[PDB]
C-alpha cells in the first residue's frame, strides 16, 4: 500500500536562525507528494532498504512502535545502529548485537 | 565570531539548539550569550550619512552638519546644542532655522533647504515654491493685453564632447 | 570635506562626505563558562593506539586547550590544519571536536 | 494560439464618397510617465568592508572605485531631483481657483485639491497614491527633495492656472477667461468652430463628469493601473535585494562571512580571501552603479518626455497626432503620483458618421469654386459645405467659397449654384 | 555661470581622465603600483602574478571608463539631437510646440556656436500690461447667436467689441468680424447688442 506524504518531511537544514527570508538550500529531503509505503500492525516486520536516508512516520495511542535498527545483515557479522525508547528512556547502541530470526520485545 | 555593534534585548524566541542569527545579507543578526541563556540582537552602531552643507570658501569657513535619516538624540568637536533643526532629511546641526521661506539655494530634502544669510550664518528652511497669485477668475471677465514685450532668452544645449582615445596597449602596459 | 574632494577649495553646495558611526567604548568577550581541561594528554601520550582498520574515535566536551604547546613541539612530525589556521586558534572558541 | 492583429474593417472608399461625423464624444485618457526613481546611495566602504580594519586597508588599494561610484549615485540622485523639478515646476506662479467652482458646468471636484483634506491633493490622487507600494547594511535611500505635498501643490497650481487662464499663463501672465470660451478656443484650435461647443456645452460637460467618473472607477478597482511607475519600483527594489544577497555570495572564498575569514585565517591567507571578496563586491557594485546609470538614462528620458508633454499638452494644445492621446487633442491635466505623472487628455474623438456624395468643388458661371474651410457634401437634392470634423451642412454662399480658374481643369467638379447674399 | 551647462560637460570629461590617470596609481594587490619595480625585483613565476593583477585591475578600470564614456556620449546624442530638433524646428521655422522655444509665444531663433555646444537665442512675444473687460460668448441681433470668427467679445462698460486674444484692440462689430450660427435660446451667457452692416 501507498499513501501521498503531500507537504511532511521538511526539517531545520542547519542551527542557525533566519525570520522574515525566503531561503534556498539543498540537501537530502523528502519530495513533495511522494508516495510513501504504508504498513500495518494488526492480525508484519520486514527490513526495509534505508538507501541514502529514511523518512519514517507513525500514528500512535499506546506506543507500539518502540525501536529501529540500521544495518546491512543484522546478524552479528556487522555494526548495526539500534534504537529503543522504553517508557522514559531512548537507548542508543551501535554493538554487534545477534538479533533474532524475527526481533521483537514482548509485553 | 567578531564584530562591532549595540547589544540589545530581544523578543526572538531562539530554539534551544541555535546560537546565531542572520539577516538578509547573511551577516550576524543576533547572539545568545554563552553565560545567561538570554537572545541579545546585534544592531550596527548606529550610523548615517554625513553631509556637510556649505557656502564656498570664497565666503565663509561656517558648515551645517546633516545626519542623514537619524533622529536627533543618538547624535571631537561639533555638539549637539545651539540650533539643531530635525528634518525629514535627518538632524541638521549648525543652521539656523528660519520661518520665513526663500526659494531654494543650496537643497537638502524633504522640502528644506540651506543658504548663506544674516552677522551671517547658515540658515535653514522649507523652500518657496513661487510667490501667492490668485487668479481674479470669473465668468464673465476676461484680461487681454494692451501692451507687449518682445524678449531674447538663452538656451544653451551641449552638442559634442571630447574625442578622447585610449590606447589601450600602452596604458595597461606601457 | 576638503578630504573628500581632494581640494583645499570647497564650492557652494552640499556634499556627502563621510558617515556617522558611534565608536565602541570596551570590548566584551564572551565564552561558556566552563573551567575544566581536555584530555589531549590521554589522548596523544596514550599507551596503546588502534589499527587504522579500527581506527578509534574519542568526543571531546566542555574543556580548553592550548595548541600552540603542540605547534611548537618537535616531537609532531607533522602538523598540517585545513581550513584553520594554526597559528590563530586560542581565538575562535571551538564547536564541535571529534579525535 | 496565433495572435490577433485586431479586427478586419474594410473601407468604403470611392472616389466620389466622404465620410463626415454628425456627432462627437469627448474622451479622457490616461497616460502616466515615470518622472523620478528612487535616490539610492551606496556606502562603498561599509558595504565591502563593513567596520573591519584590515579590510578597509586593503581596500585602500583599489584608489578611487569608491569614490568614484559615490560620485555617480550623488549625480544619479541630483538629476533625479532636476527631472522632478523639470517636470512640474514649470509655472513661475502658485495659482489658487476661487471658491465658484461654476466653470460653465464642468466638475473638476475630483481633480482640484480637497480643502477639508490637510494636505491639498485631489481624489485620483488619493486613488494614485494608494496603488503604488539594506537598512544597516551601507544602502541608503535619500528623500526627495519636493514632497509629495509640494508636488501635489505644484500640480494644482498648473491645474488651477489651466482651468483659469487656458495656455495664457504658460506663456506670461495668468489672463482670466471663462472656461467655456477656453473650451471654444480649444475647439477652435482641432477646426471645430466654437459654435458646437456652446450649442453642446451640456452634452459635453456630462461627457467629461463621466469620463472623469470612469477614470475614478478604474483607478479605484483595477489593481494593473499604475504598471509603468510600479514597474519602475519593482526595478530599484529588486536591484536594491539583488545587490544586498550579492553579500552571501563567496566569489571564490572560504565564507562569504568577513569575520569568519577574519578569525580563522592567517594574514597570508587571510588577505588573499579579503582580496577575493572585494574584487567580487567590487564588481557587484559596478555592476549595480552601471544598471542604476543605464536605468536612470531611461528615467531622464521619460521625465523629458513628461515635461514636454506637461509644456505642450497641459500649458498649451498639442498639434502633434497621438502625442497627447488618441483623438484630436483639446486639454491636459496634471495629476502627481510616486515618483511619476499623469496625464489626463481630454479629447475630441468622432462617433458617429454618414456617408454622403463629394466634389472636390462646384461651377457656378464657369468658375471653379473651393470652400474656405470644410468640404461639399450632398445629400441627394442639395449641395452644401460643412466643417470637415462635424456634420453642419450650410448653404453654399460667397462667402464659404472662394473661386480659382475654370471648370475645363477640376477632375470631378460639378454643377451647381452658389447664393449670393 | 550662464554656460555652466557646457563647462560641466567639459569638467566631466577631464574629471574622468584625471581619475583614469589616478588610477595608475593604484596597486589592485600588487606589491608596487610601478611595472617596472615589480620587473626589475620579481622572477618571471611571480612578476607574472603581480602583473596579473595590474593587468586585471587596470582593465576593469578602462572597461569602467569605457561605460561612463558610452552612458555620457549617450546622453550628449540625445542633447545634439534635441539641438538639431530646435535648429530645424525654431532657428529655420517657426515653432508652435508651447515652451520648446522659450517662454512666451516664439518668433524666431538665432544659432551661435559655443565650445562643444550650441547656444540658441530665442526672441519670443511676450503680453506685458493687461485689463480686466467683461465678456460674453456670443452676441444676439435678430435673435442668431454671433460669434467672432477671430478674438473675443469684450465690453469697456458702455459698448461691445471684438478683439484679437493676444493683443487689445477694439474693432466694431461687423459682419466680417462674426458668423452667424444657431439662436439665443442655446448659447448659456449670451447677451443682447448690435452688430454693424456695413
Ligand atoms: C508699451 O511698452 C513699451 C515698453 O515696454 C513702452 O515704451 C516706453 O514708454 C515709456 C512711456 O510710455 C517711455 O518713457 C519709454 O522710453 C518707452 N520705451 C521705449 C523703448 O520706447 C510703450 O510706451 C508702451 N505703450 C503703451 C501704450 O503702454
Ligand atoms: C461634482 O462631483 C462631485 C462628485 O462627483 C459631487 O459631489 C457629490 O454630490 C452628491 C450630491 O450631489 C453627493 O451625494 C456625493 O456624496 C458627493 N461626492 C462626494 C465625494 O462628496 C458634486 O456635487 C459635483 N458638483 C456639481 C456642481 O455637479
Ligand atoms: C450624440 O451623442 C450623445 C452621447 O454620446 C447623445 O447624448 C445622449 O442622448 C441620449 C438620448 O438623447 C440620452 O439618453 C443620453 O443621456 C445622452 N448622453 C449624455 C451624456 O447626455 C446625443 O443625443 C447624440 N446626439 C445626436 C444628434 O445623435
Ligand atoms: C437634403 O437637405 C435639404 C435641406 O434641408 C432638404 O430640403 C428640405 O427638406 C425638408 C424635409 O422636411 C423640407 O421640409 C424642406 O422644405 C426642404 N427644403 C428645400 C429647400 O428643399 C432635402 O429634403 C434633403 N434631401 C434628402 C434626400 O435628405
Ligand atoms: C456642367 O455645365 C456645363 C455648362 O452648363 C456643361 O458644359 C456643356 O457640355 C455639353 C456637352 O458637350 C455641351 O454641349 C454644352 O455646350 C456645354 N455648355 C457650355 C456652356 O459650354 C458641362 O458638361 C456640365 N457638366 C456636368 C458634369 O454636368
Ligand atoms: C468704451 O469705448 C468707446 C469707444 O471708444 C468709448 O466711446 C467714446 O468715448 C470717448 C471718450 O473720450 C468719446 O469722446 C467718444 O465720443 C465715444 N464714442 C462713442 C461712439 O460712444 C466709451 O466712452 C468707452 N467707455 C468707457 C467707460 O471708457
Ligand atoms: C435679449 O433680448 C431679447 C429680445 O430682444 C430678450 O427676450 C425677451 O425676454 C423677455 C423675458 O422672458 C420676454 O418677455 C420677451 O418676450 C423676450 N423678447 C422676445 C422678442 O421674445 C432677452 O431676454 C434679452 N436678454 C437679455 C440678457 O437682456
Ligand atoms: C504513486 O503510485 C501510483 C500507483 O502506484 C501512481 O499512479 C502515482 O503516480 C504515484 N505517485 C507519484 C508521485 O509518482
Ligand atoms: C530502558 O532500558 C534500559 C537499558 O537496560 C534501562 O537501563 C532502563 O531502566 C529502562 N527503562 C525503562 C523505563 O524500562
Ligand atoms: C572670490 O570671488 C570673487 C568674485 O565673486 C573673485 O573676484 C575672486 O577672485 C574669488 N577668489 C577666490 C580665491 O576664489
Ligand atoms: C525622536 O525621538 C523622540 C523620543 O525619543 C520622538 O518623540 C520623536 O518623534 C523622534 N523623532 C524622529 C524624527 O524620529
Ligand atoms: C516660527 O513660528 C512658530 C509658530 O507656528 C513659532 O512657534 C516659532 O517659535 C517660530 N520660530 C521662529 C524662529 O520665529
Ligand atoms: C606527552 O609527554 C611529553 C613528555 O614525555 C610532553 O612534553 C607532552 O606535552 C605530552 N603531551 C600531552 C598532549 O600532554
Ligand atoms: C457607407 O457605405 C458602406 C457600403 O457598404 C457601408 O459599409 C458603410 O458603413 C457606410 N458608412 C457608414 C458611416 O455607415
Ligand atoms: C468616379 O468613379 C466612377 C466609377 O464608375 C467613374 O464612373 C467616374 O467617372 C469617376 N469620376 C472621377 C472624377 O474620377
Ligand atoms: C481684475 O480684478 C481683480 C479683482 O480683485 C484685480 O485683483 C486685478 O488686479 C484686476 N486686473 C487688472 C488688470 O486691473
Ligand atoms: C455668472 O455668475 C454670476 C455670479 O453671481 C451669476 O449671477 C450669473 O448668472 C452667471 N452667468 C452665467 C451666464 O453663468
Amino acid at each position: 500500500a501507498y499513501t501521498n506524504s503531500f507537504t511532511r518531511g521538511v526539517y531545520y537544514p542547519d542551527k542557525v536562525f533566519r525570520s522574515s527570508v525566503l531561503h534556498s538550500t539543498q540537501d537530502l529531503f523528502l519530495p513533495f507528494f511522494s508516495n510513501v509505503t504504508w504498513f500495518h500492525a494488526i492480525h508484519d516486520n520486514p527490513v526495509l532498504p534505508f538507501n541514502d536516508g529514511v523518512y519514517f512516520a507513525s500514528t500512535e495511542k499506546s506506543n507500539i512502535i518502540r525501536g529501529w535498527i540500521f544495518g546491512t545483515t543484522l546478524d552479528s557479522k556487522t555494526q548495526s545502529l539500534l534504537i529503543v525508547n522504553n517508557a522514559t528512556n531512548v537507548v542508543i547502541k551501535v554493538c554487534e548485537f545477534q538479533f533474532c530470526n524475527d526481533p521483537f520485545l514482548g509485553v | 565570531l567578531t564584530g562591532t555593534g549595540v547589544l540589545t534585548e530581544s523578543n526572538k524566541k531562539f530554539l534551544p539548539f541555535q546560537q546565531f542569527g542572520r539577516d538578509i545579507a547573511d551577516t550576524t543578526d543576533a547572539v545568545r550569550d554563552p553565560q545567561t541563556l538570554e537572545i541579545l540582537d546585534i544592531t550596527p552602531c548606529s550610523f548615517g550619512g554625513v553631509s556637510v552643507i556649505t557656502p564656498g570658501t570664497n565666503t565663509s569657513n561656517q558648515v551645517a552638519v546633516l545626519y542623514q535619516d537619524v533622529n536627533c538624540t543618538e547624535v571631537r568637536v561639533y555638539s549637539t546644542g545651539s540650533n539643531v533643526f530635525q528634518t525629514r532629511a535627518g538632524c541638521l546641526i549648525g543652521a539656523e532655522h528660519v520661518n520665513n521661506s526663500y526659494e531654494c539655494d543650496i537643497p537638502i530634502g524633504a522640502g528644506i533647504c540651506a543658504s548663506y544669510q544674516t552677522s551671517q550664518s547658515i540658515i535653514a528652511y522649507t523652500m518657496s515654491l513661487g510667490a501667492e497669485n490668485s487668479v481674479a477668475y470669473s465668468n464673465n471677465s476676461i484680461a487681454i493685453p494692451t501692451n507687449f514685450t518682445i524678449s531674447v532668452t538663452t538656451e544653451i544645449l551641449p552638442v559634442s564632447m571630447t574625442k578622447t582615445s585610449v590606447d589601450c596597449t600602452m596604458y595597461i602596459c606601457g | 570635506t576638503k578630504c573628500t574632494l581632494k581640494s583645499f577649495t570647497v564650492e557652494k553646495g552640499i556634499y556627502q562626505t563621510s558617515n556617522f558611526r558611534v565608536q565602541p567604548t570596551e570590548s566584551i568577550v564572551r565564552f561558556p563558562n566552563i573551567t575544566n581541561l581536555c584530555p589531549f594528554g590521554e589522548v596523544f601520550n596514550a599507551t596503546r593506539f588502534a589499527s587504522v582498520y579500527a581506527w578509534n574515535r574519542k568526543r571531546i566536551s566542555n574543556c580548553v586547550a592550548d595548541y600552540s604547546v603542540l605547534y611548537n613541539s618537535a616531537s609532531f612530525s607533522t602538523f598540517k590544519c585545513y581550513g584553520v589556521s594554526p597559528t590563530k586558534l586560542n581565538d575562535l572558541c571551538f564547536t564541535n571536536v571529534y579525535a | 494560439y496565433t495572435m490577433s492583429l485586431g479586427a478586419e474593417n474594410s473601407v468604403a472608399y470611392s472616389n466620389n464618397s466622404i465620410a463626415i461625423p454628425t456627432n462627437f464624444t469627448i474622451s479622457v485618457t490616461t497616460e502616466i510617465l515615470p518622472v523620478s526613481m528612487t535616490k539610492t546611495s551606496v556606502d562603498c566602504t561599509m558595504y565591502i568592508c563593513g567596520d573591519s580594519t584590515e579590510c578597509s586597508n586593503l581596500l585602500l588599494q583599489y584608489g578611487s572605485f569608491c569614490t568614484q561610484l559615490n560620485r555617480a549615485l550623488t549625480g544619479i540622485a541630483v538629476e533625479q531631483d532636476k527631472n522632478t523639478q523639470e517636470v512640474f515646476a514649470q509655472v513661475k506662479q502658485i495659482y489658487k481657483t476661487p471658491p465658484i467652482k461654476d466653470f460653465g458646468g464642468f466638475n473638476f471636484s475630483q481633480i482640484l485639491p480637497d480643502p477639508s483634506k490637510p494636505s491639498k491633493r485631489s481624489f485620483i490622487e488619493d486613488l494614485l497614491f494608494n496603488k503604488v507600494t539594506q537598512k544597516f547594511n551601507g544602502l541608503t535611500v535619500l528623500p526627495p527633495l519636493l514632497t509629495d505635498e509640494m508636488i501635489a501643490q505644484y500640480t494644482s497650481a498648473l491645474l488651477a492656472g489651466t482651468i483659469t487662464s487656458g495656455w495664457t499663463f504658460g506663456a506670461g501672465a495668468a489672463l482670466q477667461i471663462p472656461f467655456a470660451m477656453q473650451m471654444a478656443y480649444r475647439f477652435n484650435g482641432i477646426g471645430v468652430t466654437q459654435n458646437v461647443l456652446y450649442e453642446n456645452q451640456k452634452l459635453i460637460a456630462n461627457q467629461f463628469n463621466s469620463a472623469i467618473g470612469k477614470i475614478q472607477d478604474s483607478l479605484s478597482s483595477t489593481a494593473s493601473a499604475l504598471g509603468k511607475l510600479q514597474d519602475v519600483v519593482n526595478q530599484n527594489a529588486q536591484a536594491l535585494n539583488t545587490l544586498v544577497k550579492q553579500l552571501s555570495s563567496n566569489f571564490g572564498a572560504i565564507s562569504s562571512v568577513l569575520n569568519d575569514i577574519l578569525s580563522r585565517l592567517d594574514p597570508p591567507e587571510a588577505e588573499v580571501q579579503i582580496d577575493r571578496l572585494i574584487t567580487g563586491r567590487l564588481q557587484s557594485l559596478q555592476t549595480y552603479v552601471t544598471q542604476q546609470l543605464i536605468r536612470a538614462a531611461e528615467i531622464r528620458a521619460s521625465a523629458n518626455l513628461a515635461a514636454t508633454k506637461m509644456s505642450e499638452c497641459v500649458l498649451g494644445q498639442s498639434k502633434r497626432v497621438d502625442f497627447c492621446g488618441k483623438g484630436y487633442h483639446l486639454m491636459s491635466f496634471p495629476q502627481s503620483a510616486p515618483h511619476g505623472v499623469v496625464f489626463l487628455h481630454v479629447t475630441y474623438v468622432p462617433a458617429q458618421e454618414k456617408n454622403f456624395t463629394t466634389a472636390p468643388a462646384i461651377c457656378h458661371d464657369g468658375k471653379a469654386h473651393f470652400p474656405r474651410e470644410g468640404v461639399f457634401v450632398s445629400n441627394g437634392t442639395h449641395w452644401f459645405v460643412t466643417q470637415r470634423n462635424f456634420y453642419e451642412p450650410q448653404i453654399i454662399t460667397t462667402d464659404n467659397t472662394f473661386v480659382s480658374g475654370n471648370c475645363d481643369v477640376v477632375i470631378g467638379i460639378v454643377n451647381n449654384t452658389v447664393y449670393d447674399p
